[PDB]
């Protein structure tokens, strides 16, 4: 679930 | 309306269009992203017409460039809008592909397909390759993913404009449209999620026709003072059976007490009367003495002396048509000075200038073949045809709920639209549940329109409450829900 | 009376003033640390009047000096009283900060208000400065914590006088007062503690008003030997119903089973009485043959015989009020030289004089407004009106269960409070229930005074026992779960 | 280059810079919702300069009206650039309040401050109205958000610009910067989040710094096929330890074989080398003959022998430093055609010009302090430079890993930086593992910059892993950790 | 645990 | 959770 | 909870 951030 | 707040919100705030293309492109992918986990196992395919729908279908596909496995467009139109071409123009230039020729075969190699190709600016019937290519998308199985409305779906009405596309996933931007909450487009759109794409709110918000929510119905419920009585709840009668009809008066009766009523009162034909008693003890049916079985001119004076003690009354269910009921009625009616909830067959035999001449407040709650009858048109033109509701309800002073499995509740100026329930309320039994729902709220102080508005929810979200098939849901089985409902709402 | 065990407890046994009003503080910081956590993180606003209420605030604020954020006083009074002298000046040593005017926005700084403006010695209206003061503390939003009473209701009556504190937290001395057991004041207590301050128990005991409590009402409950059979637990004859109330019978008479009693025999005209084994065929309905429905003197003779075999009679659910029914309840009362309840329309049509000349027992069950007629006064002179109840009582040798959100049952020596229940009970049908209850719990063995206490106690635990909203509750729903709430009892 | 990938996304892919910029401001948005829950219960309070930061902020705020209690904004600048001037119109129109007045306790009615006054942007020391309002956010106690990087903070270098604002949250756009990396800059920017604005994935891609992955260090990890023996793995001879340092030899074989070397050997001088295989009996501990206690040329021939069988060869833990060492570990790697790992002592002695002439690779791993006498440069100087540690690789022909809490690995061409680890590691011995750990990886078949990716990851992960205070954490509590570690990363 | 507090 | 999306 | 008493 990563589309829009990183961590 | 919402393409006149698209209008001002670029016009009047300044917010450019290609800004807003952009937000409701990205929401597109969030929402994806939220439904389907993790995005970069699957291969798209969007499916872009050449209006604004198509260019935020292109937005969505450049979006996905690099993070998923393959993404291809197949573009469908002839003409480009300025902001599709725009975005059109950035796919290519970050390395998108796009063809303008669909083979048949191209699903195969394809996860998930996005249909950009109308929005809310489809007019008329869909036709030739529009159309094959639609029906080849709903014979594919593939997860599809509509912008804005499924393609083929009127955004007005909810109907089919001769093939629509079937969505497991519909995104749209500000406010829900009436297409996605009227069938057959509610049933298309699958799941929806409405973006906010940056629109004020405030226009948002001036929107006059609403989806009914769980936090409406909440502020909505009346107050339970601690320090009360049975008469802080109020008063009900309801007038109602026929030796032909003698369960209604219960189901009706028995909906007014479980919504919280004080007292509630059923005038009956003797002796069916006694039939709700021995089901309900707590139930008061008085035995009207009839000629033959029905109200008739003869109990007018018996029914005005009972409704001098009671804050509404019901009238309708089971009470048969014939023209003795008639006179009743229509008189009945004429002289009553209480708020009235006319159902079935008091509906059936209602004269609408009756309506028009009396100075207290009324509910009717017809199902569309009531509602035809009533206006002497088809059930196919009153079906889901909100503006007549609200022209009729505006012309005769009234709220007027209009019951299917999505339905419309409108005083002529406010309108709103109920989609809890399910099909197992497609059952006898079920309407006269609601009525006394209403003459409940009523009793309790809230305003008609607010009573008719909490009760639909309520008694759809009874059903769907109910533990077993749906199919097995009978009234019973709904009144001993209700309080798990009301319940629930808090 | 409690003012007067003050006086005692300073002037005959010897404690301190000092010392009473020092535990009376520290009981109030224990409580609000036993609902809040830990104190150490609130800001404290302690309003003080001059009087002892207020002496008890400063104790209050000097034992929070040091140990919480923040304390301010704000101290309203004109003169101190010797206690509330000798407390402020400890505060002030302490280090304490006091102000004598209030700024509107003094709230904004602070978490919680400590209310000791006005206690037991409220005399007359609130008004100004006061008055501005307790409404601002009202629309705050903050955590509310009263010493003894909130501010403005009277200690006696529960009423407000012209406005009044809304508490959180309401931490009284000794016992509970009547203001905070009868409504409005019942309602501005919000959550209830009692603290022992040091008053000789003896002196505590000797309160000859009291709340009905769990452990009373267990010790009350009768005992079921394992050796029995029905006739150990009695029999009673329920004379009730008409043609226009077929329900009530039934209602009343499971109420009866339903706490255990041994035989239960409706007498109902026919054939309304086949409604009641047409529910529940446990129950022996008996068919009263009628002129018109309605119970007349011709009934009277048959009433009789049906009494000799039993042990209690229930008189007056669904009888209707007509002359024919004066008569025959009047008659019937007077010969009847059995224990009697006395219900809803018996109590319509009684005549007190009969009370006054019968030999055996009753108990009236009125509410607010049966209890108006019958002594031809107001719904709000009677309301709550224990002494006017209590005088009742004394005069016409009967136990009067006088029904509002708060129950007031009393004999005209011993007063009873009950505070179980919900507005669930506000709904027809329920006092039915009840007077089966207690002509239930009088044929087991109980005093009329002690049926009456277990059957409003366990009539409202039996209603907070309802799984879902309160508001759907039905007195059907309510005869089911009688018997959960006598298990949870014990 | 990252403002360099901005220019290129706008002026040849043709993204309008407003729309980089709506997507800055909503990830804002989006990333504050996912740390703070619902955002509706919150008041905030936006700072924004007259850059393209302050226009993120101002995109923020807009996207916050009419959705959160509260939004104010207090604009800190004179001019605005054009998009922060579009953006702050929009701001207006949609209803928004902006001030210039900065008041101290303008704070107490807000509960999020949004740090937009000065991103990339910044350029020297804030001083004036600037810092006085940093300092103020600082001492507030309030939620801060920063938008990119937070004020203050030199976006290339992680150092504080006088003062900086201290961050819970920083949305970052594209990438991280070098300055949420390096500290100062790393502690001040809280939890960070990087977002994706829709800059071309190819361009995100093609940064030549790094933060060092987990994914990453998975990939690299060598394979271990079933069909296997030791020498598949590799054998590693470890140079160490003297009379004076007998443990570091323990800690840098061990370090070797916990990573799967298959064959660690050490060369110690007799009798410190019994030390190892007392502790750890899977060692292989070669005495080695000198004269008092340290290697000397003495011992060249013996060393350059044990080498011949060996893939890797460690050199300098606890070897001393004196001019017998010098002499010898300069002339040891200028006849030594193997691959070197060289720390520690061996690195206080080294000719730098014997890196130059060497054929074999090599790999330095000094602390600052090492890395400062090696260049001659102070500590100040040297400290998470890493453009010199870039020359220094690329002029040496070496790998340097540059040891602090956040390690720098460079070989000139390629520069990663690592961030796993805690002040656990801030203790002797630490560092021995991690040369042995490097040996191990290259024994292996990694590269010596692939050895030392996966090395300074994997051994700050393993301090992650302790279960009690980190501050109680050794080397052989480390050494136990390392198999944790590999297994966690798979 | 009732010899300050009734409920 | 719901600046982006009404379910 | 420590008005009163410390442990
Ligand atoms: N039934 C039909 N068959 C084939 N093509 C059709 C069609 N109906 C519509 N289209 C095409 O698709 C285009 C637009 O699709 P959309 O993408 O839905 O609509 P739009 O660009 O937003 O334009 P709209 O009509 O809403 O009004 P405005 O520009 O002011 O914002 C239509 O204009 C038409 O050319
Ligand atoms: N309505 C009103 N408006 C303004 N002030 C009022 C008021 N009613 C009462 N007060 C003031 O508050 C004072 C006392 O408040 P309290 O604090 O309630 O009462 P008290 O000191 O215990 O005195 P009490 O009257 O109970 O009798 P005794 O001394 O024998 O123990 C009153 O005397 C009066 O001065
Ligand atoms: N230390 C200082 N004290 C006071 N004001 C300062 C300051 N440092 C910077 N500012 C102001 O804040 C402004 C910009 O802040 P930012 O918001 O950080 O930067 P920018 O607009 O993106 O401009 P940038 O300098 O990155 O380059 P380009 O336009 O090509 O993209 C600066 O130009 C300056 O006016
Ligand atoms: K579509
Ligand atoms: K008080
Ligand atoms: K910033």
């Amino acid at each position: 679930a990563a589309w829009l951030f990183e961590a | 309306h919402m393409k006149e707040i698209d209008e001002l919100t670029i016009k009047e705030y300044g917010v450019d269009s290609r800004i807003l293309m952009e937000r409701a492109g990205i929401s597109v992918v969030l929402a994806m992203e939220e439904e389907l986990g993790n995005l970069s196992d699957y291969r798209f395919l969007v499916l872009c017409g050449g209006g604004n729908n198509g260019g935020d279908g292109f937005v969505v596909a450049r979006n996905l460039l690099g993070v998923v496995k393959d993404v291809l467009v197949v573009f469908l139109g002839k003409k480009k809008t300025p902001d599709c071409e725009y975005n059109y123009g950035l796919y290519k230039k970050f390395g998108g592909k796009v063809v303008e020729q669909f083979e048949p075969s191209i699903l195969n190699e394809f996860d998930v397909v996005v249909d950009a190709i109308f929005g809310t600016g489809l007019r008329g019937e869909i036709t030739g390759e529009y159309a094959e290519i639609i029906n080849l998308v709903n014979k594919s199985g593939k997860v599809v993913v509509s912008v804005d409305v499924p393609s083929g779906i009127d955004s007005n009405t909810g109907k089919v404009l001769r093939t629509a596309v079937k969505a497991d996933l519909t995104v749209t931007f500000g406010v829900p449209k009436i297409g996605h909450i009227l069938f057959p487009g509610r049933d298309l759109t699958g799941k929806l999620k409405v973006a906010n794409i940056g629109h004020p709110v405030h226009l948002i918000n001036s929107i006059n026709r609403y989806v009914i929510t769980r936090e409406m119905v909440r502020s909505l419920l009346p107050e339970r003072p601690r320090d009360s009585h049975k008469g802080t709840y109020g008063k009900v009668l309801i007038i109602a059976g026929s030796r032909l009809y003698s369960g209604a008066p219960v189901l009706s009766g028995m909906g007014s007490l479980k919504v919280g009523t004080g007292l509630v009162k059923l005038a009956v034909p003797f002796p069916q009367n006694l039939i709700a008693t021995s089901r309900f003890p707590e139930l008061i049916s008085v035995p009207i003495d009839t000629e033959k079985g029905f109200f008739s001119l003869q109990n007018l004076q018996e029914c005005l002396e009972l409704s001098k003690d009671v804050d509404v009354v019901a009238i309708g269910p089971g009470l048969g048509n014939n023209e003795h009921v008639r006179e009743f009625v229509n008189e009945f009616l004429k002289t009553l000075e209480k708020p009235a909830v006319i159902d079935a067959d008091a509906i059936n035999v209602l004269d609408t200038s009756v309506l028009k001449e009396r100075k207290s407040p009324a509910v009717l709650t017809p199902h569309p073949g009531e509602m035809a009858r009533l206006v002497k048109k088809t059930v196919g033109d009153v079906k889901y045809n909100y503006e007549l509701a609200e022209e009729f309800a505006k012309e005769n002073d009234c709220v007027l709920v209009l019951k299917s499995a999505t339905t419309i509740v409108t005083d002529g100026e406010k309108t709103l639209f109920n989609i809890t329930g399910n099909t197992g309320l497609s059952k006898g039994g079920s309407g006269d549940v609601l009525t006394g729902m209403i003459a409940g709220f009523i009793a309790q102080g809230l305003s008609p329109l607010e009573a008719s508005t909490v009760s639909v929810y309520l008694h759809g979200f009874a059903a769907e409450l109910f533990e077993q098939d749906e199919r097995g849901l009978t009234a019973s089985e709904l009144l001993r829900l209700i309080p798990e409902a009301i319940r629930r709402l808090k």
